[PDB]
């Protein structure tokens, strides 16, 4: 499972 | 009653979450040795309990935004060894803290802290406390209003 | 270098976990106001992040074993006000902490702490750290061996 870059409120 | 000296805020950190770490011995060791090997200074570590349904839990730590990517890269390189399912990285967090002493005998303080943030619509992403500090992470764009709310709620 | 002053341990506490709380403003407030209303003092408080899959997280706190059931019943009585899905209670925990200073610039300290417990087969249930303390909970029957391992790893308790 790919790393989630969170916090941006974006795709 | 408790003493409250101030409110602290920090916009320089990121949070790294290791999702689905096996809840058996030695796994936090693998995570933190990796982070230390990467030369990544750690501010806060938080791990809550597994639930029996999956026998796994998450570990989150915060570090400076400048070194978060190095931590992610290092953990990612050890996916087989460590056995986690996913990494989450969030470099858009603010850390806000109520500073003081003698808070354990006053559960109303933690409640008031959370009520103050709720009333201004700040979502508490994570909570960690000690004898001398109640710390939460929130969106960095919510940090200022969280600070103002705590100032007002505690006369600081 | 980090300054490490002691290893403390406590077998007087229980852990209460509020499971499945919506990760939305106002929910932690309801939990802690209920606990405050019951006049239950709380020691450790920990909440990690939700993930998108359910939008929920858990809140754990510790308190004295004597008042643990009062905290549980108060929360249970408000389970539909608050909206969590379940309460977990564990009155068989040991708490062990490494106490010191200057630990932020020394991630090897946190690694060492965990490696010491791993070496003696102690499972780490929960972790909460700061630049002046590393605290974990383990099964109370594992506390003693955890303490000894930490004494040896950090050259404390002579
Ligand atoms: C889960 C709980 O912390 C919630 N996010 C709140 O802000 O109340
Ligand atoms: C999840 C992690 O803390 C594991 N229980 C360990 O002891 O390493």
């Amino acid at each position: 499972e790919a790393t989630v870059y969170a916090g941006t409120g974006r795709l | 009653d408790p003493i409250l000296t101030g409110v602290a805020h920090d916009r320089s950190e990121a949070k790294v979450t290791i999702v689905g770490l096996p809840d058996i011995p030695g796994y936090a060791a693998k995570v933190f040795r990796a982070v230390a090997d990467a030369d990544v200074n750690i501010d806060m570590v938080l791990q809550n309990v597994s639930k029996v349904e999956d026998g796994k839990t998450d570990i989150t730590f915060t570090c400076s935004r400048d070194v978060g990517p190095a931590a992610v890269e290092k953990l990612d390189s050890l996916r087989n060894e460590i056995g986690f399912s996913q990494l989450l990285y969030d470099d858009h967090i603010g850390k806000v803290s109520l500073i003081g002493a003698g808070m354990r005998s006053h559960p109303g303080v933690t409640a008031t802290f959370c009520e103050a943030l709720a009333a201004v619509g700040v979502n508490i992403e994570l909570i960690s406390t000690s004898e001398i500090r109640i710390s939460v992470l929130c969106r960095d764009t919510e940090l200022d209003k969280a600070v103002v709310a705590l100032h007002e709620a505690f006369g600081l």
